């Protein structure tokens, strides 16, 4: 089954002027739980802004700040399981606090978040956009999947820098998230097409390249991302179309994983019933509703990783994990 | 015994579009017009006809005719009545394979999508007929053809197919793996279909197929009914040296075996066939 991975449907116990967890961290955790903030980049930006709020309210430092904000990340692991972008952000923040030696260290810390967000989430996105501009030619059609803040940025800037392509947006239940791509494409004027994952093998005959987004690249080259990505890349290879995944460097986790079973958050199963024949699923004892959030595609199904350092073949992501550390 | 070879060469001369095996059938049938020693004479005709052409189709097409007439001798026996039932049954066999290419074209031209881009090997009078029927059904496509050394039959096909107003490209013999992604489907004409459903075609057909399954392009074969030879190769050595050779050292085989796993479908005379289905038909063509 999925026993080790956690099932969740958390702010009732805490006091309204909360003292156990910081106010900003309570807002952040409840926005994670309800779904107001989605996407690995958006979650990392929101986390780092909330941590800047935590540090500017901190009054006394190196050990104290780390063991003070470890319960905050325990709360966030309870509210919505942390993706690896958040994990590396927290690792960098703890290394930054432990690096600060013997007031003025709060301003130097808070700017290091700004020097983290800029040259690893924003400048990295611009560099990945420049690299993926090369792989997008006139007339080809690009299959994207779900919503990615980087994939849609790549498509939009490739369109506004003169390309004339077409996008096919493949989407999955229950998040129905590629609509947030689709609408954002139509505002840019890009021609678009929308369909679900089961119809992917219908349009992979016409698709020229599959351009996906990664929530984490693991230490063997497996791409941990949204649950339809691995299946979509498998059908993409079976129709021999190249698969490109666009991931920043800071999402590279040194965790390694073979199958799509080890670290895969489960959203609440109550999302699954569609308009109903499944509303009373709790009373069926044998029936269990399962929706994964993430799966891993193997590096042999991915032809290219686009990174702010360059374009790498998805078997040399441990190379980048070495040279940045 | 010598006029047989001359007549076979003549059937080549006044009919180039007629297949080699059909030419063998016609000259062997005339030799039939000139008890059980006559079966030995026809076997000698097989040996002398295969000795001068050495294609798989000749030693198979004539070999079914050694069996399509000897099947009637299982029904009844005579001395000159058996010869006349032989000639009225052989004429039926011969006029039943004059309609082969049209049937293959009618089955196969429905497998070409509109706006497709096929890839074909050297020169087939059956692939040419499949495309001729496909443009007569108002389909438009592109044809990639390999020049297919040493005899450059690809240029002969592209000259014979440019009259159909089809965009045809004589791609280099080495560049199958290059243009293979520019191909929707692969249509080749077998020179013989062996017992496992694989084919024996001009050299280079195998690596056309191996690239095809590397990219899951459908590999279609348009053979005929008389090309069903009873061989069972397991590798390229198992093809006999009778068929491979027409005659810093050159090798030059002229045919090579394509495994049945690489073939998507065969559009033979007797219906569209899975590569497995061929084996059944071979059993039925030899009891
Ligand atoms: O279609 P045809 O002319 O009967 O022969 C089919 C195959 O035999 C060859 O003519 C000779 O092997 C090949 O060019 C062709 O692929």
């Amino acid at each position: 089954l999925f026993s080790h991975l956690p099932q969740y449907s958390l702010t009732q116990f805490m006091s309204i002027p909360s003292s156990v967890i910081h106010p900003a961290m309570v807002r952040l955790g409840l926005q994670y739980s309800q779904g107001l903030v989605s996407g690995s980049n958006a979650r990392c930006i929101a986390l780092l802004r909330a941590l800047q709020q935590v540090i500017q309210d901190y009054t006394t430092l190196s050990r104290d700040l780390v063991n003070k904000l470890k319960p905050y990340m325990s709360f966030l692991t309870q509210c919505r399981p942390l993706s690896a972008s958040m994990h590396n952000a927290i690792k960098f923040l703890n290394k930054e606090i432990t690096s600060v030696g013997s007031e003025e260290a709060k301003s130097e810390l808070r700017a290091a978040i700004d020097r983290y967000v800029q040259e690893k989430i924003v400048l990295a996105a611009q560099a990945i956009s420049r690299f993926a501009y090369q792989k997008i030619s006139n007339g080809d059609v690009i299959l994207v999947y779900g919503c990615s803040s980087l994939v849609s940025r790549i498509l939009q800037e490739a369109w506004t820098e003169g390309r004339r392509f077409r996008v096919v947006v493949v989407d999955s239940r229950p998040w129905l998230e590629g609509r947030h791509t689709l609408r954002s494409l139509v505002h840019a004027g890009v021609p678009a097409s929308y369909l679900l994952i089961p119809a992917a093998s219908y349009v992979l005959p016409e698709v020229s390249k599959v351009l996906l987004g990664a929530h984490a690249l693991l230490a063997n080259g497996s791409v941990m991302s949204r649950v339809g990505t691995a299946q979509l890349a498998l059908v993409a290879r079976a129709h021999n179309v190249p698969v490109l995944v666009c991931c920043e460097t800071y999402k590279f986790c040194e965790r390694v994983q073979t199958d799509a079973f080890v670290s895969n958050e489960l959203d609440d199963p109550d999302d699954l019933q569609c308009k109903v024949a499944l509303a009373n699923w709790q009373n069926h004892a044998s029936l269990r509703l399962l929706n994964l959030v993430y799966d891993v595609t193997p590096p042999e199904l991915v032809d290219l990783v686009i990174t702010e350092l360059g374009m790498i073949p998805c078997s040399s992501v441990p190379v980048v994990l070495r040279v940045k550390s | 015994d010598k006029e047989l070879i001359e007549y076979f060469k003549s059937q080549m001369k006044e009919d180039p579009d007629m297949a080699s095996a059909v030419a063998a059938i016609r000259t062997l049938l005339e030799f039939l017009k000139r008890i059980q020693g006559l079966r030995a004479n026809l076997t000698s005709a097989i040996e002398t006809l295969c000795g001068v052409d050495s294609s798989v189709a000749v030693s198979s097409g004539g070999e079914l005719f050694l069996r399509f007439i000897s099947l009637a001798s299982l029904e009844y026996s005579d001395y000159s009545k058996c010869k006349k039932i032989m000639i009225e049954r052989g004429e039926l066999f011969l006029r039943r394979i004059s309609l082969s290419r049209n049937k293959i074209a009618d089955l196969c031209h429905t497998f070409i999508k509109d706006g497709a881009t096929i890839l074909t090997h050297a020169y087939s009078r059956v692939v040419l007929r499949v495309l001729e029927a496909a443009v007569a059904a108002k389909k438009r496509f592109s044809v990639y053809v390999t020049e297919s050394q040493p005899d450059l039959s690809g240029k002969k096909m592209a000259k014979a197919l440019c009259h159909l107003n089809v965009p045809v490209t004589v791609v280099l013999d080495a560049a199958v793996g290059y243009i293979m992604e520019k191909a929707d489907l692969v249509i080749v004409g077998a020179e013989g279909v062996v017992e496992n459903g694989g084919i024996i075609n001009k050299i280079g057909t195998n690596q056309m197929a191996v690239c095809a399954k590397a990219q899951n392009k459908p590999f279609y074969v348009v053979a005929e009914s008389f090309k069903f030879v009873r061989l069972f190769p397991l590798n390229q050595q198992d093809v006999p040296d009778k068929f491979k050779y027409k005659a810093l050292k050159e090798e030059h085989p002229w045919v090579d075996y394509t495994a049945p796993s690489l073939i998507t479908l065969l559009f033979t005379d007797l219906g569209v066939l899975t590569p497995s289905a061929v084996s059944d038909e071979l059993i039925k063509l030899y009891l």
